[PDB]
């Protein structure tokens, strides 16, 4: 669990985050750094180069959707499992997405936050976000069967 | 790296499998789908019920690929080249899953080779399956 | 979480286990298959070969003790965290044992159970035990800090 | 395997780190100890408080080892042979931990390289650290 001081740190930093932009950046980097994750987006078009992926309008659009749901979750840190129950079921039953992808995205997101915030993304702040991305990934994986 | 002893150990244990290839391959897959449900995300097009035709057929393919690897244990990267291309460019199974199937393959062998599954052989087989997994994911990025 | 039927399968199979023997065999195989785990037992003597390791009296004795605690924990599947809380703090503060080791032993134990029970260790029974060893490992790593 | 582009990206990124390599090494270790407490089991003899002399000194050794690998990026198995022996035969850090330090090194670099930490460089650095980790655990068994 996060300490009261960690929750405040998470919430404080997130208030400065442009969710749409970070979403496109995080999803795009996921597809570039771990190319096999492109397997779920064969309808998105050109993903043959880093720029082709990062600038792909469908990737940027989907990134908004993804981090948008992530952002809402940050407003319910005490009930991540309930918050992501319907999305968990959807990702398992309809999209067939291996939960490991959520973990990979979490790590990429941490890297993106560090890249954007620089020194402000202190070791303690990172530790707080590691608990957050882990919690979100576990919540999204909870309804798999 | 696989030592002469590992190679000898693997060839002896896998040689005991023989005609039981498809059966053990299918059992390993079933054990994986039941113990690690997330692996089923890669087979939505499969009927994964006990004894399904698709699982049986896939089990035979996996087992035969391993039989071929064993025969070419000196140069698996070359023997598994096509298979490596397949998993890296098409199937794109996340790397973390290979350890799950390898573990279930070991369990399957252990449950069928009471005499051959010695501590030393156990170790060699684990290194072997890890080596195969490494080759199969060597071209992912 | 061990369906009522999974709990029964676990208890039913474990009631047939010689904990002393299976423990020494499990710890021994751990040391053989993952040699780096030998780092915690330099005072146990000869570990130069598989047979040296398996026949090592200190290895067998420690395996017996470890699995004995494991065994007692199987009677309280509903509160593994509580049951192993003390051992958790111990392995962290005194022994300094990376919890990954608990996961490795868990896998080896499953292999040993398979080797001993043969066909009786069915895919469903395995699934139930995978939940048990993961639960025990998680419980033992719970108090780490 | 590292491509020509990967090597160009790694050399460019690590070159920018330059004189701060040691500082970044210490920072990456600190991030690791705070985010993944289990890694502290390998340093019970260390004062792990912020800015401790031991962490500073160790961060320097780790960073220098990475600098050496970049200088010998086409011969890492040999350049890191001594370090590989040390971790495989003495330290015996479980393999799972290398990914944790690698991640923290990436986060540290991202926090200090606003301009060079592009998606392509991020990808190359991740492959590089994984390659170094692989070499360091190649002789474990
Ligand atoms: C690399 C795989 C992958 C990762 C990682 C992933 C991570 C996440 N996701 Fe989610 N998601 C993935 C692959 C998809 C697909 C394939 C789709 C459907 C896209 C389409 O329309 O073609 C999807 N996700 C769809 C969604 C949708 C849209 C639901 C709908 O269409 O009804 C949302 C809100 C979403 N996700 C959230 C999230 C969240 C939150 C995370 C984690 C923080
Ligand atoms: C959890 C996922 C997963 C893991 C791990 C995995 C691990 C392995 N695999 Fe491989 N493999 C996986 C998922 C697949 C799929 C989804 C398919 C395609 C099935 C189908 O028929 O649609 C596949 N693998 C297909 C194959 C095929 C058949 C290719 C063909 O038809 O030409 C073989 C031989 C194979 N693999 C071998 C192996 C071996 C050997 C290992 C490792 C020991
Ligand atoms: C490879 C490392 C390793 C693994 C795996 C491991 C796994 C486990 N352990 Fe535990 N344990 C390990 C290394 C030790 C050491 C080093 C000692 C001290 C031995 C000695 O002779 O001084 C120890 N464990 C000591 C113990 C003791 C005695 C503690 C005491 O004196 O009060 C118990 C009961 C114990 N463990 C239980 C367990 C249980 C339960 C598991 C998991 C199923
Ligand atoms: C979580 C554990 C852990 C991980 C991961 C790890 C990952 C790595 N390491 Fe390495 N290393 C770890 C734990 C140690 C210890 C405990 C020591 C001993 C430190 C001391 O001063 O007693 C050590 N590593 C010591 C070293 C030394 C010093 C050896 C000497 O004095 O001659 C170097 C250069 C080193 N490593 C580099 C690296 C590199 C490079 C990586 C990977 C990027
Ligand atoms: C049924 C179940 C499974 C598991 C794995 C864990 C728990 C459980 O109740 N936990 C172990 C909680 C506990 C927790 C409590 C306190 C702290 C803490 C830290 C610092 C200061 C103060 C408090 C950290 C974790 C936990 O956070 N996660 C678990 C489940 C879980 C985590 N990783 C997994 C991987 C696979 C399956 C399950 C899990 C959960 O809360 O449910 C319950």
């Amino acid at each position: 669990h996060l300490t009261p001081e960690e929750k405040s740190a998470v919430t404080a930093l997130w208030g400065k985050v442009n969710v749409d932009e970070v979403g496109g950046e995080a999803l795009g980097r996921l597809l570039v750094v771990y190319p096999w994750t492109q397997r779920f987006f064969e309808s998105f078009g050109d993903l043959s180069t880093p720029d082709a992926v990062m600038g792909n309008p469908k990737v940027k659009a989907h990134g908004k959707k993804v981090l948008g749901a992530f952002s809402d979750g940050l407003a319910h840190l005490d009930n991540l499992k309930g918050t992501f129950a319907t999305l968990s079921e959807l990702h398992c039953d309809k999209l067939h997405v291996d939960p490991e992808n959520f973990r990979l995205l979490g790590n990429v997101l941490v890297c993106v936050l560090a890249h954007h915030f620089g020194k402000e993304f202190t070791p303690p702040v990172q530790a707080a976000y590691q608990k957050v991305v882990a919690g979100v990934a576990n919540a999204l994986a909870h309804k798999y069967h | 790296v696989l030592s002469p002893a590992d190679k000898t150990n693997v060839k002896a244990a896998w040689g005991k499998v023989g005609a039981h290839a498809g059966e053990y391959g299918a059992e390993a897959l079933e054990r994986m789908f039941l113990s690690f449900p997330t692996t089923k995300t890669y087979f939505p097009h499969f009927d994964l019920s006990h004894g399904s035709a698709q699982v049986k057929g896939h089990g035979k393919k996996v087992a035969d690929a391993l039989t071929n690897a064993v025969a070419h244990v000196d140069d698996m990267p070359n023997a598994l080249s096509a298979l490596s291309d397949l998993h890296a460019h098409k199937l794109r199974v996340d790397p973390v899953n290979f350890k799950l199937l390898s573990h279930c393959l070991l369990v399957t062998l252990a449950a069928h080779l009471p005499a051959e599954f010695t501590p030393a052989v156990h170790a060699s087989l684990d290194k072997f399956l890890a080596s195969v997994s490494t080759v199969l994911t060597s071209k992912y990025r």
